[PDB]
Order: C-alpha cells, then structure tokens, then sequence
C-alpha cells in the first residue's frame, strides 16, 4: 500500500473521522513504525497484519489524546453570560471500543486468520509426534538417569 | 524452529467403494491408458498433479468439463502417501496408468476435475452412463467433532 | 509378492499359478504371475568386444 | 456397553457453532471440524493433554471439559446372582447339577435305563 | 445482486434508514469487501453468506459513526436563548440490537442454515467413523509404542 | 528412469586426531558461542555455508584473516552425515555454537577459512598459540585404482 491509500483508508474504517481529532501526520509516523519492522517491500504476505496494528495503535493515540487534555477529568459544563446558558454532562468511549476491536479483527481484514488454533491435543498428530520426538534438545520420560547413569538408558529422544 | 511434518488422505478403497468382480477375469472394469506424469515445462523436481481421483478424458488427457470424462485414475502410482517418485522422470516422458470404468461404485465426494472443482451431474450422468453406480451416501465425512 | 491379496507384503515365489473352476461346471481359467528384476551389482567387470570383420 | 462413565464432553460458545454451519469456509468451520476429528482419537499416552481459552462470560466458563460419572448410586441388583440361581434350578431336574461346583447323577441314569 | 438492488434490501431491512445517517457509497464499500473474499460472480451459493455479513458490517459502521463525535459522551442538553427553553436526555440502542441481530440471522435470509449442528456426538456415525479412522495422519490409542518400537503394534490407523 | 541414490562418507575424528582430557572438567578445551547459522539475507531453506573444521574468531563469526582466529568449529550440528537442520532456522538467527580452542591435535589439511581457503602460517602460529598441535601429515587413502 502507497502512503496516500492508508489514510484513506483508516478514516473510512473510524467513521470518517476528521483532520483536527487526528492529523495525517500521526497516521503516517505509526504507519512507517509497521513498514521497517515487517519490511512490507520484501514480504507483501504482511499487508494485513501491519494495517491491522496502524489502526489499533491510531485508535490508543486517540484515547492518550483525551488525556493530557481538559477533556477527560471534566464531566460537566455551565455558561452564563446574560440570557444564554448552556450545560452538558469520547475517553471512556474509546476505551471499550479498542477492546471490541480486538476482538473483532476481521472488521480491518478478513484475511487475518483469527481465531484458528484456539484448542490444542497433543499426541494425536503424527507431524507433532515426531517433531517432538526428533528434537535433539527434548527432554522425555526414558531418560530417567536416577544415582549414576547406566549405558541400560537412552540419552537422545529420537530413536535409532 | 521447524518440526518437520509429513501426512496423507484417503486411500485406494475409498474412491473405489466396490467392484463387480468378473470370474471370467480381473481386468475386466479397467483400461490401461498412457500420460505424461512430471508437467511438461517443469524441471525433474516437481510432484505432478495427478492426486487420485481425477477425471481423465479417452486419450488420457485430463478433464475440465463433463464433455471430456471417461475414467478415474486410480494407479497406484499417484495414491496418497506415494511419493518416491520425483526424480525418476523426465519433463515430458509418458507414462501408462490406470483407470477404472465398468461395473464400478463411485464415491460422489472424491471426483474432481483436474483443476480441483468438484464433480457436477452432468459428469455424474456422464459416468453413470458407462454403468457405474456414482453414490453420495457416505458416512464418515466429519472429523473428531471440529 | 504376487498382487493377490493373500500374500500382499507377506513373502515372494518365482512362480505363481492358479486354477479356477465356475463351480457351475461350465467354465475354467488358467492365471500366471511373475514379478523379478535382473541385476548386475558391479557393471565394472563386464567388457565389450566390438570386431572389425574384412 | 452402555455404561458410559469417564465420557468426555466437550462446551463450546455456540456463536462458534453456528458460525460453522452457515460458514463452510470461513476460520470457525476448520477449528470445528478439527474437534470431531481430534476428540474421537483422545486416548491416554506419551503426549495426551487439553489447552482450552480461559474467558468467562457469568458464573459459569465459556469453554470447559469435565469427565462424565454417574450422579449417584449405580445398580443394585446384582444380576450375576440372578442367572446361578436359575443354573442350578434348570440343571437340578436333569440330575447333572453338580458342574456348577453312588451320586444322585448315577442314580438318574438307572431310571433310564 | 446488482449494485442497486443491496442499497434497497439494507434500507429496507434497517427499517428504512436515511441517506445521512449511512452513505450509499459505504454500503458499497462493504458489499464490495466480500464480493471479491467469496467471488459472488463465480459462485451464486454465498448470497446470503455475503449479504449477512454486508448487513452487519454496517452496524458496526453506524456504532463507530455515534463514537467520535460528541453523540455517544453526552447525556444531557438544556438550550434557552430568551424564552426558549428545550432539555433532553443511539450509541447504547445500536449495541444491542448487534447482539439480537447475530443471534436471529433468519430475519435476514431463511436459507442461511443456521442453528443445525450443535450437539456432536461421535463414534456413532459409520460416514464420521471411517473418516478418521482412514485418515493417513491420525494416531489413535492402538499405537502405544513403548520403551522401543515393535512390529507387532501398528503404523498406520487404517485396517490392511 | 533415475535411481536416486547417496553417499554417506566423512567423518568427525579427521577434524581433531586427539585431546588432553583433564581429570577435572572434561570440557576444559572447548567453548560456546552464538553465531549465525541461516544466511542473513538469504531464503527460509538455505541451509548453512557452515562447514566443520572453518576457523572462527571469539566474537563467533567465522575467520577471514589469520590474525582474527581463536579456534575450529567442531559443532555436533554441522558435522557430515547428521547435516539435517535444513529449513529448522529463520534466516540470520543465532544459534550456540561449539569451538574448539586447546588441548587439541587438530589436523592441517582440513582447516581453512571462511570462504574456504587453507590456513597459513599466521594461522597456524596464532592456533598453536593456544596449546594446540597442528600436525601435516595425515596418510590418507587409496580406495579402488586397478593398479593401487
């Protein structure tokens, strides 16, 4: 992706959000910290994993900006300087959004594959068994030396 | 930190589910028919596609429509797990094979045509027509439970 | 091994044949198999001898 | 054979479930079709064990496995006694009773005779 | 479908939701999105897969549309200019109507299959039976090596 | 037809011909340290340059001048016939690395730099400087010649 599509399309996936609440110039600094660490012109299979990170990093700088700022510590509101008075009582809507977002990956890209490898067996798979066998640093239960060792037991895992 | 992985699927007696078997003799409901096994551009180190189960025309090419079907490969060449053979053969040497096509049950799930898309009704009737019973009542195609 | 199922991965003979018989009594068939390679372990002791003639 | 006791049962979200059924190609029908697969094969050997997401929803977990055990008292009648007892009562009117351990067998035979 | 006919069906179905509150042109933004994920053209059978998922997406569109304004954070509103006086108090209301929406995908289209495999029970289907026991990488309980291998337990799950 | 077949000849003890073994700690003449095992730049299967017997400076990367050598490379990993880490390594990732550095009868022939040229004299005093005796002579063997 070129630098003028992302910002296109970050606004459009946080509601046609405006210049003012985020610059074009914070979109970018976050979306060049993506491009050097998974070197997306080496690797284009990293498109999706780097956009999805942009938005959700765009997304905490937009709650750390209420914060540093009068906006968050206020919760009410009175003018009154003649006959106009007004009174009103996006911080903590941000908060539970960033955690529904992560929830919701597929909302930036389908292709993300989550939600893949949530329940692992072991032993029921003869890639794994003998990935696990065939290390040559495991450790198993046949290896069990005990006072001195005996030439009676194994000291490799993967058998002859 | 790769694990090295190898697997398989299927067998021989799960595309074929039976046969009528001719006293007379054994070769009755195949026909012997000659291919090109390694592709024809690639070099002498690439695993063809010709997974068991496709569906191969009269001259041995394979399908892509229900126009060219005439047997299903079944040589034991190209079983799942048969995989010694890749350097044994030239880009573009040809090679005999065998396909089943009288007196046959077919599993309706494996047929596919040489580009993977499933088999359709028009090759259903296509086949059927050289007598061979293409039956979708299979028992056993869900894994484990996810 | 003969590709009959009886001895699929089990041993090897040099010659296999079988008898059939319909038990209707009204037909019979002859079978043979073989299955062998010929090698010569070490193709560095056999010379060839090609021969000018007139 | 139907006392399945030690059973294992599998509780998943059913928004995975459902998912799978109207998604036959999307990541939730893989991950299911996995299970039916892997949970038929779960024997006890070198490398059996369980991993399951920890998330909780109310006062029960959204994903869990227990084993099954009868939840209570199992039987009581004892049928083994059952069939001895009519053993000896069918095999008492042949005189051959005594396999269940001048005789009451050989005095049998005379009648006949 | 066309390109018109969704924008109709979506309107339709929100209970007629207007132009400003949802842009014809995000709709088609979505609609897109999965047409080219399920090759719509090239396979008829995922119309109602893709126009549930199009419909939901732009719920949570319209959810983030209430954040990142000052829609979602205000509770109260008193006005008065002179003898003018107005006092009231769709964030909240959109949420749950995701959830009941994701729970009842039927009021969309009947033929989505939902709700049909719940309940699983295996070793009780001769289909599901053969399925794993011929298949090539299963390992199952009868291959209990030991301490070293011996040839009378099998390799391989499939019977000879 | 092509009969794929291979040959499983080399061996480890060529590399070192004898050692001092101390009563004490038995791995007094060797050392362990992180050197790359992938090419850096190169794919996910391009299996290591590496090879047993190639000088190495105590930084761990492999020598290219006489003066940065410490010691010969005499990894379990990389020795002839057991060279089956093919793929196992990200590209540029560091791996524990055994060295060879005192108390060693090292053979000659079989030392050479990183781009595989034969050590030198520089080489030789810098290795033996450690306590190590590089012998040149080594009787090797004539297998089949119908003559000798």
């Amino acid at each position: 992706m070129t630098n003028e599509q992302v910002i296109e399309l970050v606004r459009v996936l946080l509601g046609g959000i405006t210049t003012e609440e985020i610059s074009d110039q914070t979109i970018i600094f976050f979306w060049t910290k993506w491009k050097l660490t998974y070197d997306l012109d080496n690797r284009p299979e990293k498109i999706p994993a780097a956009l999805y990170n942009t938005v959700v990093d765009c997304v905490r700088w937009l709650i750390v900006q209420e914060v540093s700022s009068g906006n968050s510590s206020i919760r009410e509101r009175f003018e009154k300087i003649g006959d106009e008075t007004i009174s009103v009582k996006s911080w903590e809507s941000w908060k539970d959004f960033l955690d529904w977002l992560e929830l919701n990956p597929d909302y930036i890209d389908p292709s993300l594959a989550f939600n893949s490898s949530l329940v692992i067996i072991g032993g029921v798979r003869k890639d794994e068994f003998f990935r696990v066998k065939n290390n040559p640093n495991s450790y198993n239960g046949f290896m069990e030396q005990g006072v001195y060792p005996t030439p009676a037991i194994p000291k490799q895992s993967a058998w002859p | 930190a790769k694990a090295h992985v190898a697997t398989l699927e299927g067998n021989y007696s799960d595309i074929v589910l039976g046969r009528v078997v001719a006293f007379g003799d054994t070769g009755w409901n195949f026909k012997e028919v000659d291919m090109t096994f390694i592709a024809d551009d690639a070099d002498a180190d690439s695993k063809t596609t010709l997974f068991a189960g496709v569906l191969v025309g009269e001259d041995g090419t394979p399908a892509t429509a229900a126009a060219g079907v005439f047997g299903v490969l079944v040589d034991r060449k190209v079983l799942p797990g048969v995989d010694h053979y890749i350097g044994v053969f030239e880009p573009g040497e040809k090679v005999p094979m065998v396909l089943a096509v009288r007196g046959l049950t077919l599993n309706q799930l494996k047929l596919k045509y040489a580009d993977g898309t499933a088999i359709d009704a028009a090759g259903i009737q296509a086949l059927e027509a050289q007598g061979n019973q293409v039956t979708d009542k299979i028992v056993g195609t869900q894994f484990i439970g996810s | 091994p003969s590709d009959t199922l009886r001895d699929a991965n089990q041993a090897a003979q040099e010659l296999y044949v079988f008898f059939k018989e319909s038990n209707y009594l009204r037909e019979a068939k002859i079978e043979s198999e073989t299955s062998f390679l010929t090698v010569n372990n070490r193709p560095e002791l056999v010379v060839k001898s090609t021969g000018k003639f007139t | 054979t139907k006392d399945m006791g030690g059973v294992i049962e599998l509780k998943i979200p059913s928004q995975i479930l459902n998912k799978a059924a109207m998604d036959p190609s999307s990541p939730e029908a893989d991950m299911v079709r996995g299970l039916m697969s892997d949970a038929a094969n779960a024997h006890s050997g070198e490398q059996s064990f369980f991993m399951l997401p920890s998330d909780t929803k109310d006062n029960a977990p959204q994903y869990s496995m227990t084993l099954k055990g009868i939840d209570g008292m199992g039987k009581q009648y004892s049928t083994a006694q059952l069939i001895s007892d009519r053993k000896k009562s069918i095999l008492d009117r042949l005189g051959a009773g005594f396999i269940n351990v001048q005789t009451i067998h050989t005095q049998f035979v005379q009648r006949v005779n």
